[PDB]
């Protein structure tokens, strides 16, 4: 169809990217990854990756999308048809990401529902699901006494199984919460995402205000000083392992949602001559600042918990994705009328995650319909396609909300869409653009659209800095490989690790496979075939 | 350091053709966008055409879109402007400008050469 | 075409007073896409102010610029000798590029 959509105003583009940027990756993923990696040792790789690859690649996606009015898949048909597999790899990343990203909001919805109560269940462990080993953290410091908050998170919400080999029963309450969130996502996407007028003044601003309140509460705690010292002081010895390097790298590639197709899709709606350099840098600063500021709140709470319980900071909570659900409720318990603040906090989590999810789903649909604009035209066809995609994603998320679903979630988070695949996709993007497509040609394209060249920082980052960082972490991770462990105590079965690698390979292998498919479908000799496919076709 | 000097100009019959040139020195000519601006005897500046930093994107004024042509010589670092049909209103002095950054404008200008019609 | 117009055709003032000049645009232009050029009476033009506030390298800074939307202006704190020249405002936001009608200071 001739029709192609565009933003009605630049504010819409800014809001869409801000909603895509700020979400569970900042307030939930960054705190637990830093806690797992030992605090300060996580930051040095983080800032290296950020100012080295993070922002330049984010500008790369937006400016590629703006240059070619196409989705994540069909954009590469004009830069490099031979390397069109990057778009397929990105969408597979998006498809896998949407399955497990929603489950966090399912946990938040369950927490939100179980906060409509006279007293918060995690304020004491006199409840049924609690073990006799429990002792109130107010008296834990006065042989393996445990906190009630951790007990609620594990026994009640997760109903944690002894291992992934024991899936157990399917949590009906989590399934209905999983369904409710997906129904919200469908009804907000089946027609089209919109700012909806003045409601943005509440949807967008509220999460930052709530985070500020949590930051004030955390820094005012008696043991905040020790937590901040652990957060900021680097452990140089930890840099001798690839874990801190890979975790910091893929976190940025995940938080910025750049290896995904959403950023290209959002850029595709921009005007050709639109100036977005300043906006991209400011939005990146907002995302990085939000994560760094939220880190202070989380670790201040953890420092207070360590001081109260008498245990070390590294041993005070879970070294896994459950850190947010163990730390933030605890801080809420230390506030007047804890029910009110818990309600606002989990509404804050839903608002941050739903806005990001809407961007991810909308980008996935936009990239997919670009392949078949006529068959997937607007109207009934799009509504059916969205309904089918949401239903399949719902059924795919159902396996990780069981008793042993936490291990499946951890496997998905580490390997699928948030691990080596981000390094794989990012390296090929910069390699094609800087070397095969031509850095000088792309700078000319950037100048034609923005009016100014990208500059030495962006050119060198695409040409050298990003490829070197991606390859180095790839080699370092593969040469010093260590297996994945849940909560640093559970060893995954060899088949579970193979499944995780297969999940990673499902996206990584898209690049070589499509290259073979593209090459084999082109007639003539090999040299002519590659020459044609390297030339912009569409 | 940066210097621009134009060459080529004289009397032509109406409807004739003449090719102008612009030499560059002191900078990487293959990295900066170039534009032609002409000043009529009435002293009014009129933009003519622009060639991108690599010569892939080209823009023309509405009045010279069908008769004028802008081109580059990156190896020789010389900018060429070719006219296929010089009308009576084409008499002016043509200036070579180094308009690379649109946010900064024509920061450098050449000496200029005059063109007249009989 | 976004035709640019300057209100004063010609100006003459004593070399001890401030003067002001305006540039009106037929369409709204970004603050970063309009520049002022100073042309000596007998030589080539020269970039004077760009981005509506950034003074060029060679300007004594005795100049200043302000504006937004479709109305723009340039100002001089106190004009001295050799300041008499023709000043052109230029649109650089969209093609075709347009220069103002030109305005000349005298005496
Ligand atoms: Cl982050
Ligand atoms: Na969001
Ligand atoms: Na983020």
């Amino acid at each position: 169809p001739p029709q192609r959509e565009k933003w009605s105003s630049k504010i819409d583009f800014v809001l869409s990217v801000a909603g895509g940027f700020v979400g569970l990756g900042n307030v939930w993923r960054f705190p637990y990854l830093c806690y797992k990696n030992g605090g300060g040792a996580f930051l040095i790789p983080y800032f290296i990756f950020l100012f080295g690859s993070g922002l330049p690649v984010f500008f790369l996606e937006i400016i590629i999308g703006q240059y070619t009015s196409e989705g994540g898949i069909t954009c590469w048909e004009k830069i490099c048809p031979l390397f069109s597999g990057i778009g397929y790899a990105s969408v597979v990343i998006v498809s896998l990401l949407n399955v497990y990203y929603i489950v966090i909001l399912a946990w938040a919805t369950y927490y939100l529902f179980q906060s409509f109560q006279k007293e918060l269940p995690w304020a004491h462990c006199n409840h049924s699901w609690n073990t006799p080993h429990c002792m109130e953290d107010t008296m834990r410091k006065n042989t393996n006494f445990t906190s009630p908050v951790i007990e609620f998170w594990e026994r009640n919400v997760l109903s944690l199984s002894p291992g992934i080999d024991h899936p157990g029963s399917l949590k009906w309450d989590l399934a209905l919460c999983l369904l409710l969130v997906w129904l919200v996502c469908f009804f907000c996407i089946w027609k089209g995402v919109r700012s909806t007028g003045k409601v943005v003044y509440f949807t967008a601003t509220f999460p930052f205000a709530m985070l500020l309140v949590l930051l004030v509460r955390g820094l005012t705690l008696p043991g905040a000083g020790a937590g901040i010292k652990f957060y900021l002081y680097p452990d140089i010895t930890r840099l001798e392992d690839p874990q801190v390097w890979i975790d910091a790298g893929t976190q940025i590639f995940f938080s910025y949602a750049i290896c995904l197709g959403a950023m290209t899709s959002l850029g595709s709606y921009n005007k050709y001559h639109n100036n977005v350099y300043r906006d991209c840098m400011l939005l990146g600063c907002l995302n990085s600042g939000t994560s760094f500021v939220s880190g202070f709140a989380i670790f201040s709470i953890l420092g207070f918990m360590a001081q109260e319980q008498g245990v070390d900071i590294a041993d005070v909570a879970e070294s896994g994705p459950g850190l947010a659900f163990i730390a933030y409720p605890k801080a809420v318990t230390m506030m007047p009328l804890p029910t009110f603040w818990s309600i606002l906090f989990f509404i804050m989590l839903l608002l941050l995650g739903l806005d990001s999810q809407f961007v991810e789903v909308e980008g996935q649909i936009t990239s997919l319909v670009d392949l078949y604009p006529s068959f997937l035209r607007k109207g009934y066809r799009r509504e059916i396609f969205i309904a089918f995609v949401c239903s399949i994603s719902y059924l795919l998320g159902l396996t990780m909300v069981t008793e042993g679903g936490m291990y499946v979630f951890q496997l998905f988070d580490y390997y699928a869409a948030s691990g080596v695949c981000l390094l794989w996709v990012a390296f090929f993007e910069c390699f094609v653009i800087a070397w095969i497509y031509g850095g000088n040609r792309f700078s000319e394209d950037i100048r034609d659209m923005i009016g100014f060249p990208p500059g030495p920082w962006m050119k060198y980052s695409w040409a050298v800095i990003t490829p070197v960082l991606c390859v180095g972490c790839f080699i370092f991770s593969l040469v010093k490989y260590v297996p994945l462990t849940y909560n640093k105590t559970y060893v995954y079965p060899n088949w579970a690790i193979g499944l995780g690698w297969s999940l990673a390979l499902s996206s990584m292998l898209c690049v070589p496979l499509v290259i073979v498919i593209r090459l084999c479908q082109t007639e003539g000799p090999f040299l002519v075939r590659v020459k044609y496919l390297l030339t912009p076709r569409e | 350091e940066v210097q621009l000097v134009e060459s080529g100009g004289g009397l032509v019959k109406p409807g004739g053709s003449l090719k102008l040139s612009c030499a560059a020195s002191g900078f990487t000519f293959s990295s900066y966008a170039m534009s032609w601006v002409r000043q009529s005897p009435e002293k009014r500046l009129e933009w003519v055409a622009e060639i991108s930093s690599g010569g892939r994107y080209i823009y023309y004024s509405d009045t010279v879109t069908g008769r004028f042509t802008i081109s580059r010589d990156n190896a020789r670092n010389i900018l060429h402007l070719e006219m296929s049909s010089l009308r009576s209103e084409d008499t002016a002095m043509y200036y070579c400008a180094r308009g690379e950054v649109r946010q900064r404008g024509f920061d450098y200008w050449g000496q200029g050469t005059t063109l007249t019609v009989s | 075409e976004n035709v640019l117009t300057q209100s004063p055709a010609i100006m003459s003032t004593s070399p001890g007073e401030k003067v002001t000049m305006t540039c009106r645009a037929s369409s709204s232009v970004g603050s970063s896409y309009l520049h002022w050029y100073q042309q000596k009476s007998g030589a080539s033009p020269k970039l004077w102010i760009y981005s509506t506030s950034n003074l060029a390298s060679g300007v004594p800074a005795r100049f200043s610029g302000s504006g937004s939307g479709t109305s723009y202006s340039l100002t001089i704190s106190s004009v001295e000798a050799e300041d008499a020249a023709t000043y052109y405002c230029q649109q650089f936001s969209g093609y075709p590029l347009t220069f103002g009608s030109g305005t000349k200071l005298e005496m």
